[PDB]
């Protein structure tokens, strides 16, 4: 996990702390690999989000699951509060190095439109991430953070990729996470959502039949969403 | 409690 | 760092860990209780064996993983072999950490029959998983410690407890694991498993309904490994 | 594998 390892023995190890399911390992392992300063692979892309996805994961939990004890219990001894801010200092820390690695490495000028939009979606993500926990003016700024790499992102992704793309689809997903659950505007996050659902249906025709499991799989979470919001 | 693409 | 927090808290804020399936936490919280110096309860000691069984468990389960897949040479670079490394001894310094809480802490010549059965137990797991990846003297000088702590253990339970006490079937269970798995003695493990299962069986019928369930939980792990070894 | 009191 460290600048004395080979690119290529990070990713080899990497993979196996994938297999034993060490996702902080695996994380460590790929943020060695990026500082290396070379591009990612579309498989690497993908080591990279899947192990911060369940470091960072795990913390998210845990700080729901004490951030509604503290808020039932608020309708006592401060125990509740005191974990909680500990796991969300812990959280804030995991989201801040990614964002660190987006900023420092990642995001390039000019790439593929694949790989700029997998970066800038990443961004948005970890930036809402902090806005769950944020409270103040603090929050307005990580807000507006998250607003403009989703939206940098939405705009290549519609320029550049047709409408059944699973990485332009999955942003749009998590475009209508952020209007409902962050921006509080939830008629925005139904209309991208049934939006995003709508033109990928009247495509969906012109799928291969190995890539039409992963454009369909985000499209239920789609249409999951539209029946919890409505 | 919404889905994103951590859901897939 | 946690000598700050009064023993109480610990123990609310180890249940809060567990609730967020925040295990390592919750084995911090309770090594900090523990160094409190006071006794613990039947709950607590099941707060720290929870505890560090999951954390323990995680790894041990992450060294097999990694060592069939290095045992896989030839039915090759180093990178299993190091990431391997790295894992077990994480997985040693937490089982030197347990230890030395029962040794410095835990382990009396007071108490009653259960909590000196318990801990005696405990230190006979730790010892055990140490030995799972030892190898030369150090390996021979685990094993005799593993076996002292199960026999003392066993010699407490036998004198003290009825043949269908959870804690002493338990122990009975993992001390015939040790015989199987480490002092590669299958006779003796079928033995010890067979006889405990029998003279468990033989007192069911003087249960009630909770201690019945209790037991035969237990005896079903007794019966599992039969089928299996034998 | 062998079962111990890990296993529930």
């Amino acid at each position: 996990a460290m600048g004395s390892m080979e690119r290529a023995s990070l990713i080899q190890k990497a993979k196996l702390a994938e297999q034993a399911e060490r996702y902080e390992d695996m994380a460590a392992f790929m943020k060695g690999a990026v500082e290396k300063g070379e591009e990612l692979s579309c498989e690497e892309r993908n080591l990279l989000s899947v192990a911060y996805k369940n470091v960072v994961g795990g913390q998210r939990a845990a700080w729901r699951v004490l951030s509604s004890i503290e808020q039932k219990s608020n309708e006592k001894g401060p125990e509740v509060r005191e974990y909680r801010e500990k796991v969300e200092t812990e959280l804030q820390g995991v989201c801040d190095t990614v964002l660190g690695l987006l900023d420092s490495h990642l995001i390039k000028e000019a790439g593929d439109a694949e790989s700029r939009v997998f970066y800038l979606k990443m961004k948005g993500d970890y930036y809402r991430y902090l806005a769950e926990v944020a409270t103040g003016d603090d929050k307005k700024r990580i807000i507006d953070s998250a607003r403009s790499a989703y939206q940098e992102a939405m705009d290549i992704s519609k320029k550049e990729m047709p409408p059944t793309n699973p990485i332009r689809l999955g942003l749009a997903l998590n475009f209508s996470v952020f209007h409902y659950e962050i921006a509080n505007s939830p008629e925005e996050a139904i209309s991208l959502a049934k939006t995003t659902f709508d033109e990928a249906m009247a495509d969906l025709h012109t799928l291969s039949e190995d890539s039409y499991k992963d454009s369909t799989l985000i499209m239920q979470l789609l249409r999951d969403n539209l029946t919890l919001w409505t | 409690h919404s889905l994103s693409t951590s859901d897939i």
